[PDB]
RNA sequence: GAUACUUUAAAUGUGCAAACAAACCGGCCUUAGCCAAC
RNA sequence: GGGCGGCAUAUCUGUUACACGACAACGCAGGUGUCCUAAGGCGAGCUCAGUGGGAAAUCUCACGUAGAACACAAGCGUAAAAGCUUGCUUGAUUAACGAUUUCCAGUACGAAUCGAGACUGCGAAAGCAAGGCCAGCGAUCCUUUGCG
RNA sequence: GAGUACGACCACACUUGAGUGAAAACACCAUAUCCCGUCCGAUUUGUGAAGUUAAGCACUCAAGGCUCAGUUAGUACUGAGGUCAGUGAUGACUCGGGAACCCUGAGUGCCGUACUCU
């Protein structure tokens, strides 16, 4: 059995780009999402970049330099207590919070933050962005997902919906929220909101704790004494907050 | 005689160095040509949409036109007694920057540099010395250039 | 039957010369370019045109003053 | 040591290499289900003709089926059954001897058992993002696999 | 390789430029061009 | 020499060919007059050829820079793909006589490149697509069909 | 002095074998009523926070590779010249240009935007 990776086989390596090695970027996906139309000579445009880690998710407005990516604005999940979250990061009411609180931030720092007031009230509906690829145009950018799988109801969909509803332009379709039926072509507003208010997670609490009555999960919720029949009205008063003070953050 | 395609005798000219394969990077995709530039006309064998005629490879031409993926550029070519231009049409992956220009560029650069300083009155350089005038040569190593007996 | 060759034809082609390329700001011609941005220079030029009549008459009448 | 190298039964594998496409391989397609109360999958040769029949068990099912088939075993095998990497199997010759009660319609059939052994933080080589290769402390040795077949399901390697 | 195909790589070549319809420095006019806007 | 034979008579790849381009011989080694409603278009998932250790061709783990595949000759090119499986589709339509390359007399034909408008396909989106990159084809007059 | 997210150049960054890892983070890890997907909650999707640096990762340390110099060497080859020498193959000379492998010496990523910890 001869070696493979013998002296031949080094000399006519190449070795693929580091963040390919390191499988953090789809570089065909990203030369797509940077091209743009030459006869516009490098005028700006705009990822929303959504990642989702373990225990936080990130949301960045990025522009893309020679030197290196420059980022806009940035939020985080993980500051949501400053405005009257815990025990709930990283779900979909927080991507929710997360993608609202960004699009707040963005149009504070640009200067147009009383026009494109957004959608004051919520709501899991559906309604196509304008824009001029199709009155003062709004703030528009294009999403950026990575290497996540775009299934139904997934979380980047729902970072999306709130930049969305906090009066973003950002191009797309209905087809990917939770309460989107594919047989029948259409969306569930009922569910949608069900998703974004956290009623899942009420029910799945309320059943963990009964269950759990006779003689690990929901530790956090069971220790603090979090009671059900709140959680959505937690989120619509964290929601007041951050349109109240888009940049009160984390103390010290 | 018996073959002549459009691709015909390009094995060496329409193939990627040792080990530098792969495909144009967004250095490639973030450049901005304008109207009036100066560019390199070179074929990137992997893209293969848009590519130049194998006698266009190693031009050098300004750019008349561009579309949203693509370049025109104005190459001269003689033909028997004159000179034509010729207008071709590439994708933006095929040409470069041109750095034709780069010395007379500098040289105005530097021009306006000095009369700035003249006109601010500032003490100007000391200009250099020509190195074919006479002068003493102190040594410090003598030897003697021979041709001996182990030499051969 | 059939010869083939170029032994002469350096030679014949430099007798009058290989003429230079025609200077780039002569026949400059946009036909065949991208459409917008000729639509909209087309525009510029019209206004263009109507000022250079406008500045004309004003030379006149000054001149004409004095 | 750490409690992280916990060897653990991360899968099992019931395969039926019947190599013939008529009713019995259906009918061994019907016993696997009815045995291991998950959908069997087929598998063609490469031709276009199906002459396999296989599942992946994962589980306290999984625990439970081997120790069933360890007892027909009668936790004796081979030395040279383990495997560099970390495995082994058998095979079992009269299904209805697993306890499976005989139907006419069907027969009897060649049942083939493997399974899989390693500790875990091995996602981190079929993740997609960051996919990397566990390194070789982490790895299991078969010496090790041979020591964990004792005080785990006892038996005798008869070597 | 077989038992000349090739990483490396000349000499001789070959394309472009080297201030008077060109290019450099600051106002201003116009566009039913780009850009969230200028 | 001519006849016999053949096609060097339209046409592609590697060589001949001499590090821009051009360059001949009944020079050398090979191809072409077809085939495909998918073998065309797009999104997603996946990794191939092969080698080593196991299990009464198939199942399993590790390695595997492309050593496989891309209708057909060859050369280039390609790895979260341009290969393989799969879902939906008909951009293989129409396209105001736009401009251009190759041959070249800077004529045509065949092939190809960059576009503007309509109507669409696929996709969350940026985008991609007016056949299968590059060989696969044809004047006047006459016949015949569509259109106003 | 570190970490994370997005990155430009794409081996001085790769492959193999070991040791160390403050706090933060990243990650393994627990789980399957709902959205969603599989023969299989393996992958993927949702909801979590008991445990762990064992692995991933980062740093440091020894070999193949890679990168920059030196030698090889004014050698091989080559533009220009002769009523040059040789039967010829070829060779030297005159005015110019000038390598490669091998061998050997050194090192083993670097530069941006945003937010965080000691
Ligand atoms: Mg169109
Ligand atoms: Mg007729």
């Amino acid at each position: 059995v001869k070696v493979v990776k013998n002296k031949a086989y080094f000399k006519r390596f190449q070795v693929k780009y580091r963040r390919r090695r390191e499988g953090k970027t789809d570089y065909h996906a990203r030369r797509q999402m940077v091209l743009q139309d030459k006869t516009k000579f490098g005028s700006p445009k705009y990822r929303l970049v959504v990642r989702i880690t373990n225990k936080d998710i990130i949301a960045q407005i990025v522009q893309a330099k020679i030197v290196g990516d420059e980022v806009v604005m940035a939020a985080y999940a993980h500051e949501l207590p400053a405005f009257g979250i815990e025990h709930g990061l990283t779900n979909y009411a927080a991507a929710y919070a997360t993608g609202l609180l960004l699009a707040r931030r963005t149009l504070a720092k640009l200067g147009i933050a009383d026009k494109f007031q957004g959608a004051k009230e919520a709501d899991g509906s559906y309604s196509a962005v304008r824009t001029k690829k199709d009155e003062r145009f709004p703030f528009k950018a294009i999403l950026d997902v990575g290497l996540a799988r775009t299934t139904t109801g997934a979380r980047v969909f729902g970072v999306l919906k709130g930049a969305v509803d906090g009066g973003m332009a950002v191009p797309h379709r209905p087809n990917r929220f939770p309460g989107y039926n594919k047989e029948k072509s259409s969306l569930d507003a009922k569910v949608h909101r069900d998703r974004i208010f956290g009623k899942h997670v009420a029910d799945y609490l309320k059943q963990v704790k009964e269950e759990a009555s006779s003689n690990v999960q929901f530790s956090k919720y069971m220790a603090a004494k979090v009671l059900p029949e709140s959680i959505e009205g937690m989120y619509k008063k964290a929601h007041a907050a951050i349109r109240a003070d888009p940049s009160k953050s984390l103390p010290k | 005689v018996h073959s002549y395609g459009y691709k015909s005798g390009t094995r060496h000219l329409f193939a990627k160095k040792f080990r530098k394969h792969g495909v144009p990077s967004v250095s490639t995709i973030l450049t901005n040509i304008k109207v009036g530039d100066y560019v390199d006309v070179v074929a990137d064998s992997a893209v293969r949409e848009g590519m130049p005629h194998k006698y266009y490879h190693g031009r050098t031409g300004i750019v008349w036109n561009v579309t949203p993926r693509g370049v025109g550029v104005i190459i001269n070519k003689p033909v028997r007694t004159r000179t034509l231009r010729k207008r071709i049409c590439v994708r933006f992956e095929h040409v470069r920057k041109s750095r034709c220009q780069e010395a007379f560029k500098a040289k105005e650069h530097q021009f306006q540099a000095y009369l700035a300083a003249k006109k601010a009155g500032k003490a100007l350089p000391p200009l250099q010395k020509s190195s074919r005038l006479g002068g003493i040569v102190r040594p410090k190593n003598v030897e003697v250039l021979a041709r001996r007996v182990a030499d051969y | 039957s059939k010869n083939h060759t170029n032994h002469n034809q350096s030679s014949k082609n430099h007798r009058n010369g290989i003429k230079g390329p025609v200077p780039l700001h002569l026949h400059n011609s946009k036909r065949g370019s991208w459409l917008p941005a000729l639509v909209n220079a087309r525009r510029v030029r019209k206004h263009n045109q109507k000022a250079a009549l406008k500045k004309r008459r004003e030379r006149i009448a000054a001149f004409a003053a004095k | 040591a750490n409690p992280m190298r916990e060897i653990v039964v991360k899968k099992l594998c019931i395969n039926i290499c019947v190599g013939e496409s008529g009713d019995r391989l259906t009918r061994a397609s019907k016993v696997l289900e009815q045995l291991c109360e998950q959908t069997p999958v087929l598998s063609r040769a490469r031709r276009n003709e199906k002459i396999a029949v296989h599942c992946t068990v994962r589980g306290k099912k999984a625990e439970e089926l081997l120790e069933k088939g360890l007892k027909v075993k009668e936790f004796e095998l081979k030395s040279y059954n383990f495997a560099d990497t970390g495995s082994f199997g058998f095979g079992i010759d009269e299904h209805i001897d697993l306890g499976i009660k005989y139907d006419p319609s069907t027969g009897i059939y060649g049942m083939d058992f493997y399974v899989v052994l390693g500790r875990r933080g091995e996602r981190v080589a079929h993740r997609k993002r960051k996919c990397s290769r566990v390194g070789h402390s982490h790895h299991v040795t078969k010496e090790e696999a041979m020591k964990w077949f004792e005080k785990v399901h006892d038996g005798i390697i008869f070597q």
